[PDB]
């Protein structure tokens, strides 16, 4: 409250300057220089002052060779719709083709909304920085009882992760890891200097570790990152690469024995961090932009990745986002999603149905507003699995698409209210026809190796349950030059993806699901339409018939029992179940769809199920009967055809 | 923050050419394109140009056009622009203001502040300096007539005689000379006693007169 | 070409009115209309972008709305740095176009001009040109015809008038009408004549004199 | 005497001008003055770190005269080794 000169000597030169605060006090909002006055200890002789500097740890491997910014949010389309987060106005946008995009200014708004203090003025960080207050996100957890915390706060200019341990006394030991431009960093306070602290820098970009001497020993029993390889990747990858990055580590940690009980070792803690890099990377690209506008097409596919990885972090760790999503987007997408014919979605381009599912999931998240959204994700996948030749493993283009549509209908399993089933049922039933032997078999390779078929198969969501450890061993790839422990890892980490209880997204949603007894027993079911059929080793499953095939005095049983429109019966049907009749009377070329609405069963006798199939077009017909699926003279191996009759048939021969 | 500064400021023949630059600090500038808007005398503002991202388009209004040449260079921050064939209507204030913002779709924010543009040949000219005199209250003033370029500063006995003092804008005769008006209301009863001093300085021309008024 | 059509050209409300402005485009330019304030002497300020995004460091006075054809920034609380002229623009298709904007005057009660008139100065009349000035002091509103009678000719195309900015501290208009002749057809004539229409007058006043007096 | 007075742990309101050291004035030491329009001794580069973050607080103190002091005080404050307050004698003045 009053104005202040500085006068100083400029090798020289008797340089004064006058700093009004009458006039930056006002002007600048955030601004008391009282404040600040207090905050460095201007009095703090060079002994208290030199007392300080030394108990901060010291950058030593401090370098970082120059990296290039990847360029991540692509130049409007020429004539876009540049429009507002907060004001998202009906019908501004008409198709899918339209062009179309949100403004950066206030969509930085929607999502550094949240406020709090950046820099604590906790133990280790009061010491170095002058306390900042800005408009922030944060990603947080808390493990081993709340001992050990991590807390990923950012800014649309840097991010701040830092751990906290607690030795099971009051003693805390704190690290920080600063990230972001090297020109946005905050301001140092003491006699501090940057690169001291610094153990990456390049180009425009920093690294800085903020932590005691006390501390960084007591982390670098447990956790030594490889800083510079963190660096490279949170510099080079693309904001929505960068979080797949991460979404890869976490699914191919989840279902293996990672974070049930969480391992406190350098990798989980290097992920802890870079999970708060992908929010921050996203944040970070729409703020470094300017007064612009972002492509929605990106948007879609950048805020797709981080739901996805929004939901991973929920159930590994017990974490918190807050701060990254912005309502104007999801009105945005969830408006465009009113746009396109949802039954016809599967017939557009590879670009398009991506864009479409990338959109439906961000539009309403917390799914089951209008149920719509899962015909659509059906959609693609009935027109993959047509023009997808079956049993094959999907390559990665198919896989990738369907992945994207698998999440619509993943958070619909995790209600208890149905949200029209019919949909829903279909998608699982045609997940059940894709996974095959050789989608397992390709799977568990890839699984064996880390590699991209690792993190998504249609059987995620399959109605098949023979699944066991047993079962897999013999499906995998044969190969001796793979290693056996990691085939037997794959094993171990597929089986834990689709444990069907405990996981609540293989169950409990059919209507058809209340006729068993036992629930344990259930192989497989095919929903058709007008009848679903329950395949268990169970005899008492209250449906419309039983069938028992031939199995062997091997396998415990093999009952089909249909349910005729999911409506169960008063009891077991009680006597010999009913052979099922065999067929050499049918020609093997048909130029109709006589099986249309029917499934194919493929299963081995002492394995087990093999294959399913569901004759949904006539293509799919013409590709059984033409290729060489039909193969009688393996005894050892027969075909089931479960009619919507409600009847079980075996195909013996054709002509 | 984000500062735009334009320094090509300058007085043209007509027909004759006239390089503008424009100085952009604070922000990347490689991934902004750059619009330019003119002010004419009495007018309003106008869209003139805009030079877009990569240098290689230029896209100009009808009036300008193939006369107007943007050329800019990244590592220097700075968009130069050339003027061919300065016409009178071309006179004004000339602003650049940052648009595209990665990069195609456009729209200004905040401008810099603007170069003056004066694309009239005629001279170097002081004013001349003529008493108006008066005839319970009466008026006097100054007219300062007949001097190129803009602008004159007047003062009424050096300062000490503020109150009631208009001194107008001037005006762009055809004879291309600008000429402006100074005047004073005073109480009628100072009319002998207080002296009333008039005191032009046309910085352009070096030029200092005073003059008495009776 | 698409044309910007602002309403009104000038406008004038006391400190705390609701003041609005309008601007209407040739065709749709469906969501790409944008608005600048701009003080005289120092650079345009963006308000208003998308038609209707307040954009950052503007009081939230402020407000436009608008799809397609007709678009309108209101100001809702006028202040007294908010005395500005206004200019909407539109980005749909270059070439980009402006309005003719709207001026932004300060109110105040009617006041009639103080009209004077300055024959040639004897100084100036010595080398062969002759100016006579009317004043027109200290009135409002800005709107005021002046033309000129020699010898009750009315002079055509002659005189150029010039305004003053409203005064700081009494909001009034000043104007300089000058009138230029040849020293050859000053002497020609005998009565020199300003006549002055304005809003604030209960008639045009006519001020005149006779060749030295 | 001692222009480079000694520090030892008044506000800012009460305060007026700042004197700053040069880098060879005080054989390494940051060393000011802080008085009122009185001498006391503060830390030079706690109190050169205030003024930088006060003026990095104010990126809208866009003055040719202000923005130049930021970056003034930038490189006289990265002149000075706190590095090399060794086993540097501490107790030099006062």
């Amino acid at each position: 409250l009053s104005e202040v000169k500085l006068h100083l000597d400029i090798e020289g030169h008797a340089s004064h300057y006058t700093i009004p605060w009458t006039e930056l006090m006002a002007k600048v909002p955030g601004l008391s220089p009282e404040a600040l006055w207090r905050e460095a200890n201007v009095t703090e002789d060079l002994a208290s002052m030199l007392n300080r500097y030394k108990l901060i740890y010291k950058t030593s491997g401090t370098l970082g060779i120059a990296l290039a910014e990847p360029v991540d949010i692509p130049a409007v389309s020429e004539g876009s719709m540049q429009v507002d987060a907060s004001k998202v106005h009906p019908g501004v946008i008409s198709g899918l083709n339209s062009p179309a995009c949100m403004l950066s200014a206030p969509l930085e708004k929607q999502l550094f909304y949240y406020i709090g203090t950046m820099l604590p003025n906790t133990r280790p960080h009061s010491y170095v920085f002058y306390q900042l207050r800005c408009h922030l996100s944060y990603v947080a957890l808390s493990i081993n009882g709340d001992k050990f915390q991590y807390t990923g706060a950012m800014t649309s200019k840097f991010l701040m992760g830092t751990y906290k341990r607690v030795t099971e006394k009051g003693d805390e030991h704190v690290l920080s890891l600063i990230f972001g431009k090297t020109k946005d960093l905050p301001d140092l306070r003491g006699p501090f200097s940057y690169p001291s602290l610094t153990s990456a820098q390049s180009g425009d970009y920093s690294l800085v570790i903020v932590t005691t001497f006390v501390h960084y020993a007591n982390f670098h029993n447990y956790f030594v990152p490889n800083l510079k390889d963190m660096f490279s990747r949170a510099v080079t990858m693309t904001a929505a690469s960068y979080a797949r990055y991460v979404l890869q580590k976490l699914v191919l940690l989840e279902m293996k024995g990672g974070c049930r009980e969480p391992e406190l070792d350098t990798e989980t803690l290097t992920t802890m961090f870079e999970v708060s890099v992908a929010f921050f990377k996203v944040g970070h690209a729409v703020g470094e932009t300017g007064n612009g506008c972002v492509d929605l097409r990106w948007l879609a596919k950048s805020f797709f990745e981080l739901t996805v990885l929004k939901d991973i972090i929920g159930i590994c760790y017990g974490a918190t986002v807050k701060g990254m999503q912005s309502y104007g987007l999801e009105r945005l997408a969830a408006m465009l999603m009113a746009t396109v014919k949802m039954e016809e979605l599967g017939h557009l381009t590879t670009e398009k149905q991506e864009y479409a599912l990338r959109l439906a999931t961000v539009g309403y998240p917390k799914a089951g507003v209008y149920s719509g959204l899962i015909g659509g994700a059906t959609s693609v996948l009935l027109s993959a699995y047509n023009r997808h030749p079956l049993f094959q493993p999907l390559h990665t283009v198919m896989r990738e698409t369907l992945f994207i549509g698998s999440h619509v209908v993943l958070r619909e399993l995790r209600l208890n209210v149905t949200t029209q089933g019919p949909n829903l049922a279909l998608y699982q039933l045609l997940s059940t026809a894709l996974c095959s032997a050789l989608e397992i078999g390709e799977v568990l390779r890839g699984l064996a190796l880390g590699t991209e078929s690792g993190l998504f198969s249609p059987c995620y969501l399959s109605l098949r349950f023979d699944l066991t450890r047993d079962k897999l061993l013999s499906m995998a790839p044969q190969e001796a030059m793979l290693d056996q422990a990691a085939v037997s890892n794959a094993v171990d980490g597929f089986l834990g993806r689709l444990s069907l209880e405990r996981e609540d997204r293989d169950a409990w949603h059919l209507p058809a699901y209340k006729c068993v007894d036992r629930l344990d027993k259930v192989l497989m079911i095919i929903p058709l339409i007008n009848v679903t059929f329950i395949i268990s080793s169970d005899r008492e499953v209250r449906g419309s018939a039983l069938y028992e095939a031939s199995t062997t005095y091997l396998s415990s049983s093999l009952f089909l029992s249909p349910v005729i429109m999911n409506k169960c019966s008063q009891g077991a049907v009680a006597g010999e179940p009913r052979q099922i009749p065999k067929i050499q009377n049918f020609t093997r070329t048909q130029k109709s769809c006589i099986f249309c609405g029917f499934a194919l069963l493929s299963y081995d006798e002492k394995e087990g199920l093999e294959t399913t199939t569901y004759i949904t077009s006539q293509e799919v017909q013409n590709s059984i009967l033409s290729s060489n699926y039909f193969d009688f003279d393996n005894l050892h191996v027969h075909y089931l055809l479960l009619t919507t009759n409600g009847t079980v048939m075996e195909i013996a021969g054709l002509y | 923050e984000v500062q735009l500064v334009e320094s090509g400021g300058r007085v043209v023949q007509p027909g004759g050419s006239l390089r503008l630059s424009c100085v952009t600090s604070g922000f990347t500038f490689s991934y902004y394109p750059i619009h330019w808007v003119r002010q004419g005398p009495g007018k309003g503002l106008e869209w003139v140009t805009m030079m877009s991202f990569d240098g290689t388009s230029d896209h100009c209004i009808s009036s300008v056009k193939g006369r107007f040449v943007m050329s800019r260079d990244n590592s220097r921050n700075t968009l130069y622009l050339e003027m061919n064939k300065m016409r009178l209507e071309d006179t004004g204030v000339y602003y650049c203001a940052r648009g595209g913002w990665k990069w195609p779709g456009g729209a200004f924010d905040v401008f810099g502040p603007g170069t003056v543009v004066t694309v009239s040949s005629a001279s170097t000219k002081g004013p001349s300096v003529f008493p108006l005199a008066p005839s319970g209250t009466a008026a006097l003033g100054c007219l300062v007539k007949d001097y190129f370029p803009e602008p004159v500063t007047v003062s009424w006995n050096s300062g000490a005689l503020t109150s009631g003092v208009h001194t107008f804008p001037a005006v762009l005769q055809s004879s291309g000379l600008y000429s402006l008006s100074s005047v004073v209301t005073v109480p009628s009863s100072s009319l002998g006693t207080q002296t009333y001093i008039c005191n032009v300085n046309h910085k352009p021309s070096n030029t200092k007169v005073d003059k008495r008024v009776e | 070409d698409i044309v910007m059509t602002q309403t009104p050209p000038s406008l004038s409300a006391s400190v705390g009115d609701r003041v609005t402005l309008t601007c209407r485009a040739s065709q749709a330019i469906r969501n790409n209309l944008a608005w600048y304030q701009h003080k005289p002497g120092k650079a345009p300020k963006r308000l208003i972008y998308a038609a209707s995004t307040l954009e950052d460091g503007v009081p939230s006075s402020f407000s436009g709305s608008g799809f397609g054809t007709d678009f309108t920034l209101t100001i809702n609380s006028l202040q007294p740095e908010d005395f500005a002229t206004y200019y909407c623009l539109q980005h749909s298709t270059y070439p980009w176009t402006f309005g003719q904007g709207t001026k932004v005057e300060i109110k105040r009660t009617v006041a009639a001009p103080s009209v004077f008139i300055f024959p040639p100065s004897d100084e100036q009349l010595k080398s062969g040109t002759a100016s006579v000035v009317c004043l027109l002091n200290n009135f409002y509103p800005r709107e005021a015809k002046v033309q000129w009678k020699v010898d009750n000719a009315l002079q055509s195309g002659n005189s150029q008038e010039s305004v003053t900015e409203q005064d700081s501290k009494d909001s009034t208009y000043s104007l300089s009408s000058t009138l230029t002749l040849s020293k050859a057809d000053y002497e020609k004539h005998k009565v020199y004549a300003c006549e002055v229409t304005h809003q604030g007058l209960s008639s045009p006043v006519t001020k005149s004199f006779n060749r030295g007096e | 005497a001692y222009p480079c007075c000694h520090v030892t742990q008044l506000a800012l309101e009460n305060i007026s001008d700042i004197y700053l050291v040069s880098n060879q004035t005080c054989d390494g030491f940051s060393l000011a003055s802080l008085n009122s329009p009185i001498s006391r001794c503060a830390n030079g580069l706690n109190v050169v770190s205030f003024f930088i973050s006060i003026l990095k607080r104010s990126s809208s103190a866009l003055t040719s005269h202000l923005r130049e002091l930021l970056t003034t005080l930038e490189s006289l404050y990265g002149s000075f080794s706190v590095e090399d307050l060794f086993g540097a004698n501490l107790n030099r003045y006062a």
